[PDB]
């Protein structure tokens, strides 16, 4: 747009490196491009979690004989789902500002990773979101937690945990806030609580990757794999489709733009995934 | 159970202080509400009634039907006192159930002079008889949210 | 009730139900039994040994302890009256049975320590006290019988 | 029909219900019989070799007899009320059948004075209790025919 | 296509079939693969053991 | 030393087995899994084995 | 698999449990080195008893 | 009420002169203010939300936004007023809508209570160091939904 009834001509501002602009964003609360993804064609997805688990054995027999019980599991449904994102644009406003098409198409791409990201981490199984990553999890042991502990040992000791229920665990899932408290904290012995050095790290704790997601939560800390644990079935791809003939588009010059996905979301893991949370 | 007194009931609301037992007598203390077989999934997705009858799966969590829609209730009734107030649909999962034995009143919803079923979904569904049984003799208002004797 | 014709572990002699209610001298509500079918002289021998807890299921249908999910079978305090017949040879629960909600003696421990279930033997053999249906009683008994009462 | 009157045989001696039920239950269940027309049912429940205990078929309907009739096994104790005396009562009827249960009239053949017998086809005769039928010590009395009262 | 709560007709029945819908197994939390194993017939084994000694 | 201290001598292995004919499955319709093993087990010198008791 | 593993070495002997091992076994105790010192410290201390059989 | 002291059967906007009569400054009767009859797009919603950025259409004629972005121009935060539909209880058929310059009331939702502008991602918000200040005449009362206003 070149009208000037609101709109100034030092926001249309020509780019080629010279009266340069600057429309840069920041990435987080991603999960997505670490997660795998397959084809799948279906209506809906059927996964399965474990219960508590009754028994009809104990040791307590050795001539006494069986007993009723069930190993129970409980299923949960997801329906196809839509996930997408919407931007609306001005054709004449994109074309005069330079970078502003680019940047609407990069938008749009960050707005669909969180969407994605929100459904997938929170609330227990729902039909009308994409919930695993809370469910999943096991809840905080006490025993890790001591008077005075320090806030690195009970990341290393989080990790063992995980071990225990043989899953895949190679990385560590933290906010981005707890994290950098908890790197900041030095012994008064003058160690790196992480690991137990006097050198700049990129954040390793166990040996392992960080990966920053700020769906987790303050005082959140959750060892876990993202390919084991989740996986994506995909009935239709990525494809984005922009309509100029919809009903908003003719009302004044204007292009929308959709960019889009439906998916499907199964979870490969009963009970695999769990969490402590940091009382430091 | 196996009956059905209403007309408004024996006594008004979710509650009988003139009724107590009915088969076998009163239950102690009431249970958390756990969808699915008691689960560790705690809300969303089916079961829970919102002032139903209950099974319990597990010696100190209550829950409700799953296997079964639109066919009565195998094994275990358990009516609410208290929860006063709350027509029966959807889920109500995470909430404290104070339980005690048959013989106090529940909450209903569906059509008057009917027999009603329970649904794994957590709601109950009344009709004509084609595949709809159990309940005493008839007398259900056609306003949902009615005192059902069981 | 005979105490002392059981073996080792939590376990008593069958239990006959003569005391708080006694039929052959009075006629109530018969309804099926979905445990038993072996014992001669009124089967039952194998459906119940010292009469646990009897449930209605689908329609009028009573059985014993079984299942941990989906309808828990067993529970209440309504009892099923074995009458006066043989100990341990005339157990009615493999007939029509006739119930009420009182009665003694009821045995609800099987052997080794937890509230017992009722399997396709007529005895008990040992549930779990927090994942099965609990009517309110824990077991104190230790190893070798001693009474229980629900 | 619902009317409270015992049938579903030949009327003669007791039968009679003015109050419904003996477990404390005032029953009215309807259901259709998924048996359509085609009998001698036409007429009524009547004379020789009719119907009267009927067993659902594990829905909420109702039908003869699945079960094996030389093993016993758990049914599903209803009898159809008096639907009006002659006209259609029980199976064959290809409309909506109403059924009770709980210490009702029920239907045996043979004379035999008292000691009789469930033979799984949907009606109880005489016969040698051991696995079978008892609704005490003995249960109530068999004639060829006739409808009696528990 | 979009459900619109949590309540579905859905739930009951499959809408997917797939061998995987979770599951776990432990290797570690048996004695038994650790130590060797032999076959045996007999209702029992008999053994004579030592009894205590003070030694010296 | 799990190996050369104890053995295991197997009877019967384990073995899951699974019936759908009998009483309860006759009476209303009911599938069991069936799972069981018979065992015994040898002691080759076991005052090698070493009890402790954590404290902490 | 669990449950015979657990009755045969340890459990305690009662009139539906055996226990085989745990009687058997010779005494070691970690509290002679410290009582209360870390679950790390005891698995450690607790290698050396071994020794002493003539097993390393 | 449906007019006057509220406005209901309305899903874009609640309640609004509230006063009672007109007070607005260079006010006659009002003019369609759209986004139920359809504007001309409307800037953000980042969950179930119908307020966004609403753009003057030059003059005193006022609709949902009909330019890009979030830039500087004049005009006052007005009060927002909806006014009752002439269909059952959909959008569309609205009644000419006089905007009121302090009437009653919005809800609130930026940083202050009487203090509020309207920004690009929806609802009302606090300013930013950079552009804007905050500075409105939010009104009583809270609530965020597609319905709004109480």
């Amino acid at each position: 747009m070149s009208q000037l009834s609101n709109q100034e001509k030092e926001y249309l501002i020509s780019k080629a490196l010279e009266t340069e602009e600057g429309r840069v964003a920041l990435a987080q609360a991603m999960a997505n491009p670490i997660r795998v993804s397959l084809d799948y064609q279906g209506v809906g997805r059927k996964l399965l979690v474990v219960d508590p688990l009754p028994q009809g054995a104990l040791p307590v027999y050795d001539k006494d004989v069986d007993a009723k019980a069930f190993v129970i599991s409980k299923r949960g449904q997801v329906p196809d789902q839509v996930i997408e994102g919407d931007r609306i644009q001005v054709p004449t406003f994109e074309i005069v500002s330079y970078p502003q098409v680019r940047f609407s198409q990069v938008k749009e791409r960050r707005f669909n990773v969180i969407d994605r990201a929100q459904q997938r981490a929170k609330a227990d199984i729902m039909a009308v979101e994409d919930a695993e990553i809370f469910s999943l999890l096991e809840g905080a042991a006490t025993a890790v937690n001591a008077v005075t502990i320090s806030s690195g040992g009970l990341q290393r000791a989080a990790l063992t945990k995980a071990f225990q229920e043989v899953e895949k665990h190679d990385l560590v899932v933290t906010k981005i806030v707890m994290n950098a408290s908890a790197f900041a904290d030095i012994r008064a012995w003058g160690q790196n609580e992480f690991d137990p050095v006097t050198q700049h790290e990129v954040l390793q704790t166990g040996l392992f990757g960080h990966i920053w997601t700020a769906d987790i939560l303050i005082s959140k800390k959750v060892p876990q794999n993202t390919v084991y644990v989740l996986a994506d079935p995909e009935f239709v791809g990525v494809m984005p489709i922009r309509q100029d003939i919809q009903v908003i588009p003719a009302d004044k010059p204007e292009e929308l733009r959709l960019g889009w996905v439906i998916y499907e979301e199964l979870g490969l893991a009963v009970v695999n995934s769990l969490a402590i949370a940091k009382i430091s | 159970p196996y009956v059905r007194l209403g007309y408004e009931g024996i006594l008004n609301g979710a509650h009988d202080i003139d009724v107590a037992g009915l088969n076998g007598v009163e239950q102690l203390a009431g249970k958390f509400a756990t969808i699915g077989a008691n689960g560790v999934k705690l809300a969303g997705d089916n079961g829970t009634n919102a002032v139903g009858l209950f099974r319990e799966d597990l010696g100190d969590m209550v829950n409700a039907s799953e296997k079964a829609s639109f066919y009565f209730r195998g094994g275990e009734y358990y009516v609410n006192i208290s929860r006063t107030s709350l027509t029966a649909a959807g889920i109500a999962a995470g909430d404290e159930i104070t339980c005690d034995a048959d013989g106090k009143m529940i909450k209903f919803t569906g059509t008057g002079k009917a027999l009603g079923v329970v649904t794994h979904v957590g709601e109950y569904r009344a009709g004509n008889m084609y595949e709809k049984a159990t309940q005493g003799v008839t007398d259900t208002d056609t306003f949902i949210g009615f005192i059902m004797y069981v």
